[PDB]
């Protein structure tokens, strides 16, 4: 029973990719005053699959100074992590009921990375080098506010577990004590995925596409569905902390349905932000992150340490 | 237990052979170290674990603190190599055999 | 000085809220009423077994069952 | 069991793609389509030269950040403790500690890249 | 007109849904009738045993009640 | 005292500071076009960098 | 099962072997990466998992860091591998071969107290509490807030030191 | 169940596909690039066909010579277009590219991309209305249509 | 030790989670504590010279509940006389020992 789990929730999640990149361009197209793909097929249903079959139809690429072993692993990496982080998300029940789930999803983003840095090494270009340093730089920007403002709402959960958030939502978001670092969050998310206004690993009009510049059909579709996977995963993990479904036990449906109204509320807003804004420069992006989200984050931290104390709120160990 | 704690003997040994006998590369030698730090932070947590000593795990953590504070200088150290003589390479600090 | 305050407030506002948070964070546990209770919870909760004493016939104070009408009541816990 | 399950049926199934998308499609190899891309000229050197790093201190501070990160991440259970206000005076030291030296490198432009 | 959108925001809805209702009812089919017993604890494991061994067949949603201590 | 090792040996300095080889600027160099979006189709810019 | 952890044990030891024959940083740093999940597998197989994912964590940082440097300071043009050196290649087979017979004469002449190929599994989890509601392994690490603070005090002065101490350093 | 039949459908599905994603690369010299800009804009929607311009060859199927091809550049055309995988298509867009067009006699210009690579399509104009261009992807989304090339396999 | 500044000012900072026997979080109890603590007392006001020699029956004790060297020996023992019998055919594990078992409660 357990494999029909895993292909319950894993083609649907590719299925899901595909059609996110078809809502991606036809709301881009809207927002740009055009329609996006309606011609082959019914409004466009069938342009990710016609992509990717001519993607894994075209003559891959083994240049003559890569180093072969990395250059292939990474697209292996990137899509495995990409579809292991969607094991332990309760929807309402997970399919991996882990104690620290939150810092699986730490760890598994933190590796995504090195799919990237590999990459962009092997590949030998100097376009690549450049989108593996921007990814570095990107990655030691974010990664410290993120596990702060993570452990800083957590600290009203009581457990790095995935599925307490439910219990401490079934009144009320997480949105209203925890505004600031919801935004916080929202914009590190949308940096961790390497998606504008932070699109720098892949920037087109500085780096012709950075660690993709020698990744040819099918390892670039890899990249290309591990970072779309990735993008619908953070919006989850944002609609799971601080946003919370119904949770009534006997009734899971309606959590999911809920979930996924605020999940594809949250990818389509993704979508508008690449739409309405330009692109940072990669110092911006550390400016930032180390000089407007880093202090606030330690102060919002002692402020959510001493609340459980001067309240006698404290949450519970299960 | 035993065996586990064996193979990480060795594996802290052949970290300290590598550490021992330098290459050209200073980094390669950094990295060993860590690697090192990696086996005495297992071996500890192990044993704390095996004994369900819980008052000892705050030593590990403490372990990987000052280890990563060590690998920080060595990087600064190494990018002021680098700046005097362009590489990492340990062949050209040799001047101060008088 | 306020207009310096006022300026910064104008100009980099997130140093400001940042260092009010922290005064804040600092200070209000010495302000409230209900810091008392965060331990007095903490130590209410029976994460190991209340083992017993033997009757040596000198624990007046002490208990011979859980519903005798003796030792730590937790009523200031369940109204709070 | 099943975890380590769920994360071999993901190595298969990406390497199965991998592996369909190299031996399927016909291929035509040659030196001039296999040469490094450097729009549309040839590279001047190799990308296996030092590439200077401007954020090496930021880098280096990073690591520390993180240290400290794995220091505040046993909060969740360092408030379920009896001695709560050695918990939250030390926290509150941590905090504002590592503020200070963030402070004190910002001031001494370290957050700012050589050039 | 915008409206065009809407059936890939269906189609990818109702991909994000099927995951969580699948595993309920397969958590439900599999320990027969009830939620997966979540063990976050030693003391629910060794529960959860004691349920597997005193269940004629060793499985720990088989529930023994008062038909079973006379 | 000398030997056969000690030969090629040279005083230090007198105040630590060496003498030194001056290593060469290495510039990477680097073909921005043509055929990159950015450079408007017929540019190359080659320039030098320093990252 | 009962191979288990053994089998992680051996994949940390020929990671680390990999990593001191001194390759490219880059492959090192790789190996490093794979010996930190390994041994987070095996502190997990022990009982406990805060300090897997913590070491894991704290090593990709520090892993991440360390290809930022190698590919300013401590590259090559031509950067070498385990296979690119055959004495290194060879080295590296010998040391699997030399593992394989000092792990099967061990057993046969010596005791049972370093390596018992039978009797493995046996001794992973001696003593446990059946019935617990507080083991896991972040109440220890926690201590430090409480009873432990002198090792809190003492690691955090490390680190501030370490930013003054990086930043006297890099100053030109 | 005749396996011609089963080979000429199959193709029928490789050339849907590699035709309703033809993916073209950023290589835009002279004029006729604003005429390709303008195709991708509102009232010619490419997208709407599954055409997306991508900036690097490895990723693109096909490449439009959008203006005028001096002796200078003809190698990193040539270039491009050999780093491009198969299968790769090219399209020849206005009179410069085709032969030269106003500027066919001068010293450093090449009297047509073809002597450089292979032209599957030529559309003419100085500029070609973006309505042409997009009838000459259309001309190419046919021609790729008409390939059968497993149907080859199978008669070898 | 070498500057006994704890046992002047009358503190305790690096000494009260020296060895198991000592205090844990929750009262849990390290294994092998009565084994330390009965070593710890015996060698207790006599020194480390009389201790090897006077504790050596209780420091022996804590090394095999520790180590448990002695325990694997006889289960290694155990184990391979019953692979020789059952080689031989001179043994059948009894029901309860093959899982078909009786299991309570
Ligand atoms: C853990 C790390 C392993 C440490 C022990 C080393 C074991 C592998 C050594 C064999 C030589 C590999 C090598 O370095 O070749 C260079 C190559 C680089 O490419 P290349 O230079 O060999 O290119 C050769 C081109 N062909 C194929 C045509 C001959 O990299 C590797 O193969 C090893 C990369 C390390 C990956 C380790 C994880 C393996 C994951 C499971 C699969
Ligand atoms: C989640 C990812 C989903 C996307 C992946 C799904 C893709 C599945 C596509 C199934 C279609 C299978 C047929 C594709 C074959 C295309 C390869 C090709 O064009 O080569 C032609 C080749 C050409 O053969 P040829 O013998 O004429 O080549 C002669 C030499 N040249 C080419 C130089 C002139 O035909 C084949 O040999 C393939 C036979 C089809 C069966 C292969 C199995
Ligand atoms: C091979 C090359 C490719 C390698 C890349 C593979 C993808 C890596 C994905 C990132 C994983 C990094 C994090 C480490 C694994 C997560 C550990 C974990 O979540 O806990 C292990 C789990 C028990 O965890 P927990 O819930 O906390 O304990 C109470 C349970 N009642 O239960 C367990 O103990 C299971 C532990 C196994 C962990 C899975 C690792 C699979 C490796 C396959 C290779
Ligand atoms: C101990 C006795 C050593 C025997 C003498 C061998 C000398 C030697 O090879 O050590 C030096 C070597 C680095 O040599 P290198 O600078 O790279 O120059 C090329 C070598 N021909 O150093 C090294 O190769 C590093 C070796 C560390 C790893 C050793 C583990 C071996 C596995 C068994
Ligand atoms: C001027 S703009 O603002 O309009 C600008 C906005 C961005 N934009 C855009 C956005 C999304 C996608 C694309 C087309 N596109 C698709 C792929 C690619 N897709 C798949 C893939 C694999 C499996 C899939 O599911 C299944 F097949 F079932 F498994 C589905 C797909 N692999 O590779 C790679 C590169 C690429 O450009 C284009 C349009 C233009
Ligand atoms: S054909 Fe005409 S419009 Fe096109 S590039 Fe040449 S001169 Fe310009």
């Amino acid at each position: 029973m357990f494999f029909i789990n895993i292909l319950t929730l894993l083609v649907p999640i590719l299925i899901a990719m595909a059609f996110l990149t078809l809502v991606e361009r036809k709301i881009l197209g809207y927002m740009q005053l055009r329609k996006g793909p309606n011609i082959v097929g019914p409004y466009g249903i069938l342009q990710p699959f016609a992509d990717a079959m001519k993607l894994f139809m075209k003559e891959p690429m083994r240049p003559l100074t890569t180093s072969m072993s990395l250059f292939i692993i990474a697209p292996t990496l990137s899509l495995t992590l990409a579809l292991s982080l969607w094991v332990p998300l309760p929807m309402p029940h997970p399919l991996i009921n882990l104690n620290l789930g939150i810092l699986f999803i730490l760890a598994t983003s933190s590796l995504s990375v090195y799919s990237i840095l590999w990459s962009g090494w092997a590949s030998n270009s100097k376009y690549s080098l450049f989108g593996a340093l921007r990814a570095v730089a990107q990655t030691i920007s974010y990664e410290v506010t993120m596990a702060i403002i993570l452990l800083s709402v957590l600290l009203m959960n009581g457990s790095y577990s995935l599925q307490t958030l439910i219990t401490t939502q079934e009144h009320m978001w997480l949105l209203l004590p925890a505004w600031p670092m919801a935004m916080m969050w929202f914009i590190s998310t949308l940096a961790e995925t390497n998606r504008a206004p932070f699109d720098l690993t892949e920037g087109e009009s500085e780096l012709v596409s950075g660690f993709n510049v020698e990744y040819a059909a099918g390892p670039f579709a890899l990249f290309f569905m591990a970072e779309y996977t990735n993008i619908i995963l953070m919006n989850a993990l944002t609609t799971i902390i601080f946003l919370g479904p119904l949770y009534y036990i006997n009734l899971p449906e309606l959590y999911s349905t809920n979930f996924m109204m605020e999940a594809l509320l949250l990818s389509s807003t993704f979508l508008w932000i690449r739409a309405s804004y330009p692109r940072f420069r990669y110092d911006q992006l550390m400016h930032l992150l180390w000089k407007n989200f880093l202090p606030l984050t330690l102060a919002l931290c002692m402020w959510h340490i001493s609340l459980p104390i001067f309240t006698a709120g404290v949450p519970p160990y299960m | 237990m035993p065996s586990t704690f064996f193979n990480l003997t060795m594996a802290f040994s052949l970290s300290l052979l590598g550490t021992l006998m330098f290459r050209s590369h200073l980094m390669s030698t950094l990295l060993c170290l860590e690697g090192m730090v990696l086996s005495l932070f297992i071996m500890t947590s192990v044993t704390s674990l095996n004994s369900n000593s819980m008052s000892s795990m705050p030593i590990p953590i403490t372990i990987l603190v000052f280890a990563a504070c060590e690998a920080a200088v060595g990087l600064a150290l190494l990018v002021k190599v680098s700046n005097t003589y362009g590489t990492d390479y340990v062949q050209n600090l040799n001047l101060l055999q008088c | 000085i306020s207009a310096f305050l006022k300026n910064a407030w104008a100009k980099e506002p997130v140093l400001v809220v940042s260092f009010s948070v922290w005064g804040l964070a600092i200070i209000m546990p010495m302000i409230s009423p209900y810091t008392k209770y965060a331990s007095m919870i903490n130590k209410a909760t029976p994460y190991n077994y209340p083992v017993p004493v033997r009757d040596d016939g000198n624990m007046p104070d002490v208990p011979s069952h859980p519903q005798d009408p003796l030792g730590p009541s937790l009523d200031w816990l369940k109204n709070l | 069991m099943n975890l380590y399950t769920v994360i071999f049926i993901n190595i298969l199934l990406s390497l199965t793609l991998i592996l369909v998308a190299f031996w399927l499609p016909q291929m035509n190899l040659y030196s001039e389509k296999a040469n490094p891309y450097e729009c549309g000229f040839d590279p001047t050197s190799s990308a296996r030269l030092p590439f200077s790093m401007k954020f090496f201190l930021v880098a280096i501070t990073f690591l520390l950040f993180d240290l400290e990160i794995a220091l505040l991440l046993p909060l969740p259970w360092a408030i379920q403790t009896i001695k709560t206000s050695t918990m939250m005076i030390m926290a509150f030291i941590l905090v504002t500690i590592l503020s200070l030296g963030l402070a004190y490198e910002w001031t001494q432009k370290g957050l700012e890249w050589t050039e | 007109m915008w409206f065009e959108i809407l059936p890939g925001l269906a189609i990818m809805g109702v991909c994000l849904v099927i995951p969580g209702v699948s595993t309920a009812y397969i958590h439900k089919f599999t320990n027969g009738g009830k939620e997966k017993r979540v063990a976050r604890v030693q003391y629910q494991w060794y529960l959860m045993e004691r349920d597997r061994r005193i269940s004629g067949v060793n499985r720990y949603y088989v529930s023994k009640g008062l038909e079973n201590i006379d | 005292y000398p030997s056969k090792e000690t030969a090629h040996w040279k005083p230090p300095p007198w105040n630590d500071v060496d003498i030194l080889k001056e290593k060469a600027v290495t510039n990477m160099t680097l073909n921005f076009g043509p055929q990159h979006p950015a450079a408007h189709g017929v540019l190359r810019l080659v320039l030098e960098l320093s990252g | 099962m009962n191979n288990y952890i053994f089998v992680l044990s051996s994949l940390f030891l020929v990671g680390c072997l990999g990593l001191a024959l001194k390759p490219s940083p880059i492959y090192g740093g790789l190996g490093l990466i794979v010996s930190g999940f390994v041994g987070c597998l095996m502190v997990l197989g022990f009982g406990g998992s805060f300090l897997g994912l913590m070491v894991f964590l704290i090593y990709l940082g520090g892993m991440l860091v360390v290809f930022g440097y190698t590919t300013a300071m401590a590259t090559e043009e031509y950067p070498e591998t385990w296979g690119s050196n055959w004495l290194i290649l060879g080295f590296l087979v010998l040391g699997v071969i030399m593992e394989v017979f000092l792990i099967c004469v061990l057993n046969y002449y010596d005791e049972v107290g370093v390596i018992n190929l039978d009797g493995l599994g046996d001794w992973l989890m001696y003593e446990v509490d059946d019935v617990g509601v507080m083991l896991e392994g972040g109440i220890g690490v926690a201590a430090m807030y409480s009873c432990a603070t002198w090792m809190m005090v003492v690691a955090g002065w490390s680190l501030f030191a370490g930013i003054f101490i990086i930043i006297e350093i890099t100053r030109d | 169940s005749r396996a011609e039949y089963v080979v000429t459908k199959l193709d029928d599905l490789i050339n849907w596909a590699r035709r309703s994603s033809l993916w073209p690369m950023t290589f835009g010299l002279a004029c006729c690039a604003v005429e390709m800009m303008h195709m991708a804009a509102p009232r010619y929607d490419m997208d709407r066909f599954g055409v997306v311009f991508r900036a690097s060859p490895r990723q693109a199927d096909v490449m439009i010579v959008a203006g005028t091809l001096t002796n200078k550049m003809a190698p990193a055309l040539r270039k491009v277009y050999d780093q491009m995988p198969e299968p790769r298509y090219v399209v020849s867009m206005g009179s410069c590219a085709n032969g030269g067009g106003y500027y066919h006699y001068s010293y450093s210009v090449v009297r047509g991309c073809d002597r450089i690579v292979p032209v599957d399509i030529y559309v003419p104009g100085c500029p070609p209305t973006a309505e042409a261009l997009l009838y000459g992807i259309l001309q190419l989304q046919r021609k790729i249509k008409r390939e059968q090339k497993l149907k080859i396999w199978y008669r070898r | 030790p070498f500057l006994d500044i704890q046992k002047k000012l009358g503190i305790s900072l690096d000494r009260h989670f020296m060895f198991l026997s000592a205090e844990q979080p929750y009262k849990n109890a390290a294994r092998c504590h009565a084994f330390e603590k009965e070593w710890i007392e015996c060698a207790h006001g006599i020194g480390g010279t009389r201790a090897k020699k006077e504790c050596k029956i209780e420091f022996d004790d804590f090394e095999e509940c520790l180590l448990r060297y002695k325990t694997m020996r006889r289960m290694h023992d155990i184990k391979k006389q019953r692979e020789k019998l059952m080689k031989e055919g001179k043994y059948t594990p009894p029901p309860h020992h093959s899982g078909r078992e009786e299991p309570r409660p």
